[PDB]
RNA sequence: ACGAGACUCUGGCAUGCUAACUAGUUACGCGACCCCGGUCGGCGUAACUUCUUAGAGGGACAAGUGGCGUUCAGCCACCCGAGAUUGAGCAAUAACAGGUCUGUGAUGCCCUUAGAUGUCCGGGGCUGCACGCGCGCUACACUGACUGGCUCAGCGUGUGCCUACCCUACGCCGGCAGGCGCGGGUAACCCGUUGAACCCCAUUCGUGAUGGGGAUCGGGGAUUGCAAUUAUUCCCCAUGAACGAGGAAUUCCCAGUAAGUGCGGGUCAUAAGCUUGCGUUGAUUAAGUCCCUGCCCUUUGUACACACCGCCCGU
């Protein structure tokens, strides 16, 4: 490591279905608060809402799928 | 007060049992054989002395008056209800036993029950139980 | 991993009585829990010294109830 | 009465240990670093063995000592993370002589301490300080520079007085070492 | 005259959230301020109804655990009341501050799942939401305070009260601390 | 056409309707205590259904608003609103070599029928213990134990045909388990305003197999019954063992729910660690998935059909 990345935060846009071996994890469309035009998707656990901001350790993964 | 006084005798050498001294005086007598809990509380209501002080500070004649209490119990009032061994199939006496009279008598009686052969005395022979209740089940630390 | 068998003393020797006068109106939450782990004394012993210390006025009460109570030091003030 | 067996507080990264595991967790294991004065540390359920396993108590065995080496450590926090994967089958016997000239080193000041009666633990720090610390920092060898200094001094009773800890001390140290290390 | 919903002897005003995120999950601010941390219910009827809880009636409700404590709401208040009073006369801060800088310091970000079959160890990183960030800090106070408070001669009004100002400074001397950065740890061990 | 739905019972509300000395409320008088005003489940009687009882009717239907959808069936959120998914009952065709001949004067065949496998009396046994397994109860404590005081319910049941055995206020005696003359109820009237437990407050205890835990065991006293011994049960004093939060594995559940806590009914001469109901306190997590264990439909494959727990090749 060596590294020490910066912390982000994102605001989800829209909900997408839920993914996992038991479901128990859900696919999220989040944005970004420094640059207003940066959409990624990533993997959450728990229940989420529309309009509900995010902590990132790393804003450079992409979400993977169940598996 | 509270600051420990003079001559606070630790360790208690009462009728050659150990007694601990920092223990309260209605629950550090109850370490010695054959009284208990309830029996103690009525001891130190006919002695004149208070359940607020350690068994460590009280001194010669408090115990020994509690020792007479121990001994002879019955004619300092204490009703014939209150006993631990009444009517004997001996003598016929009420007594209370602390630890050598209630240790051999115990003994006496099962000896008795032995050699007057009752399946009382023998269950106790053999080493099972006696108030009538399920072995099936129960009772796996008997032998191996 | 060591044990530590705690032997509480069942009642003041001479250098608890005055290390509690001189250390405990100086510590800021006071308890019997935490005046029996710092003094290695008995939980009652402690509620009697407190009781004690109430009494002669160094200590202000703050709540009372049948668990625990909540004893503090006098302002320096 | 008891300390850590070297001068530093926390090992560095890359380097082996030998430690006994306390007891086994959900994401980790709670464990006990015997030369490190029985810190806290953390051994990975996935790190434990390179293949697959079929129970936990394959390679737990819950109060027998093991061998790990640090892959992070945290000296301002006091989290250390084990190893078990990473570990070489030449590295066992030099990491159990290290532990053995170790706990022999450890159980001989042990016995000088009670026979001094020097209980305390800044007195103690200091007697270590004062007889092993001072020749481990002198021949540059955490653990080597030890045993070997012991081994000379039981001959060379000037190489034993070196030290400016005490007389009598160093007297009662001199014969601990004359009559256990022969 | 309702000037200010006093909590007992506390005011709810004046308390600073710190982060952005869990702004809208924890309900302290002049509207879920009440004069106590027992309310009626239908609380926990639909989804995202528990989000509008006060934080301390749900730090009471999650008080309680196994068994000879369920249903003592009264027990855990005073309790709670108690841990108040020893937070406000220990560091000077007002004990609403306390808890909400605890619940922010202690909350795991990042969460490992188990994926594959049923023995097999695989771990993929995934972010914690942030009401599951309140829930497993409130879950992680409370199972310190309750190990905290176990065969020991120190009451659960001070075992309590010692766990939040741990973990309120992040001196990682107290247990939710420990679980919380183990899980980090183990989290950015494999992404 | 059956099944689901539809239907019934219960809970959730209606200050509107009908009604109450076997349910009360509000006013009035008398009486009692205190400092001019408060309390009375003290006494008695002028209206009433606000509490209670239970009858008829009403009310919620995707009804409205904004979206999604072929703008069709329907879905999502919100407002007014006691409820915008309460819980149970009934529950189709086909078959199981599922259990019951020990529920029956429901039953075919077989056996037996006076030294009886019918029947009755007396005693014993179904409880007997190297050991293993299942359902449960109490705990491993200080979110606690003991001791005082404060304080709050709902389902129920009750003098029976041969059949005798009911529920209990009140007075005395006795520590208590209990005992005698006394009164009510064949029941919204009497137990009863069912002064229940958990909780609440105040002392004692202080991390000690301890004042936790009450197994085992000794002595004594009452009740039921013709009869207790292999202690029916209850009470009193002693006796104070294992047990320091439990391996592999596995059960139940998502809202007044789990769990804690007690009270009724069934067995009952004596009687609940079981079961069925009831009430109090009252949560954590989730609004999803097919990964595990299985289920429903379509397609495909089969050397299977007593149906994969099938069939089958060779030394």
């Amino acid at each position: 490591t060596s590294r020490v990345q910066p912390i982000k935060l994102a605001r989800v846009t829209k909900v997408l279905g839920r993914t996992g071996s038991q479901g128990q994890c859900t696919q999220v469309r989040v944005e970004f608060m420094d640059d207003t035009s940066r959409s990624i998707i990533r993997n959450v656990k728990g229940p989420v809402r529309e309009g509900d901001v995010l902590t990132l350790l790393e804003s450079e993964r992409e979400a993977r799928r169940l598996r | 007060s509270l600051v420990i006084p003079e001559k606070f005798q630790h360790i208690l050498r009462v009728l050659n049992t150990n007694i601990d001294g920092r223990r309260k005086i209605a629950f550090a007598i109850t370490a010695i054989k054959g009284v208990g809990r309830r029996y103690a509380h009525v001891v130190l209501r006919k002695a004149d002395i208070d359940l607020t002080k350690r068994a460590g500070e009280l001194t010669e004649d408090e115990v020994e008056r509690v020792i007479t209490i121990m001994q002879n119990p019955r004619q300092y009032k204490i009703p014939d209800w209150f006993l631990n061994r009444q009517k004997d199939v001996k003598d016929g006496k009420y007594s209370q036993v602390l630890a050598n009279g209630l240790d051999n008598k115990l003994r006496e009686d099962l000896e008795r029950l032995k050699k007057i052969r009752a399946h009382r005395g023998l269950r106790h022979f053999w080493g099972l139980r006696v108030r009538g209740q399920h072995t099936k089940t129960t009772g796996r630390r008997g032998r191996t | 991993k060591v044990r530590d068998k705690l032997n509480n003393l069942v009642l003041f020797d001479k250098a608890t009585y005055d290390k509690l006068c001189k250390e405990v109106p100086n510590y800021k939450l006071i308890t019997p829990a935490v005046v029996s782990e710092r003094l290695k004394i008995r939980g009652s012993l402690a509620r009697a010294a407190l009781q004690e210390l109430l009494s002669k006025g160094l200590i202000k009460l703050v709540s009372k109830h049948r668990a625990q109570v909540i004893y503090t030091r006098n302002t320096k003030g | 009465l008891s300390c850590r067996f070297y001068q530093h507080k926390f090992p560095e990264v890359e380097d082996v240990v030998m430690v006994n595991v306390r007891s086994i967790a959900e994401m980790g294991a709670y464990v006990s670093l015997l030369e490190y004065n029985n810190i806290e540390g953390m051994i990975l359920l996935s790190e434990l063995s390179r293949r697959r396993i079929r129970s936990i108590n394959k390679l737990i065995r819950i109060g027998r000592n093991e061998c790990v080496v640090v892959i992070r450590v945290d000296k301002e926090k006091g989290y250390i993370d084990l190893s078990k994967r990473r570990v070489s089958p030449e590295e066992a016997i030099k990491c159990e002589d290290k532990f053995t000239k170790s706990k022999t080193v450890y159980s001989i000041l042990r016995h000088v301490a009670e026979v001094l009666e020097y209980t305390k633990d800044e007195q103690l720090e200091s007697l270590f300080q004062r007889t092993a610390w001072v020749f481990d920092d002198k021949y540059k060898r955490p653990g080597y520079g030890a045993y070997d200094a012991f081994k000379h001094a039981v001959s060379d009773p000037s190489i034993l007085d070196s030290l400016d800890l005490n007389e009598d001390e160093r007297e009662v140290l001199i014969n601990n070492i004359n009559r256990r290390l022969t | 005259t309702p000037d200010i919903k006093l909590f007992g002897k506390w005011s709810t005003d004046d308390v600073q959230i710190n982060d952005i995120s869990l702004q809208d999950y924890i309900a302290v601010k002049e509207k879920y301020a009440k004069y106590l941390p027992h309310s009626a219910g239908r609380y926990a009827a639909k989804r995202f109804r528990k989000a509008q809880c006060p934080i301390v009636e749900r730090l009471t409700n999650s008080m309680m655990m196994h068994g000879r404590n369920n249903g003592k709401k009264l027990m855990t208040v005073r309790i709670v009341k108690h841990a108040f009073e020893i937070i406000h006369l220990l560091t000077g801060e007002n004990p609403l501050q306390v808890l909400v800088n605890a619940i922010i310091n202690s909350g795991p970000r990042e969460d490992s799942t188990r994926i594959g079959r049923a023995g097999t160890v695989r771990r993929q990183a995934v972010d914690v939401s942030p009401l599951r960030r309140v829930n497993q800090a409130i879950w992680l106070l409370c199972t310190g305070a309750r190990e905290a408070a176990f065969r020991n001669i120190k009451t659960i009004a001070e075992c309590l009260a010692d766990e939040l100002i741990n973990a309120a400074k992040g001196s990682s001397n107290s247990y939710a601390i420990k679980k919380k950065d183990e899980l980090e740890r183990v989290a950015k061990s494999n992404r």
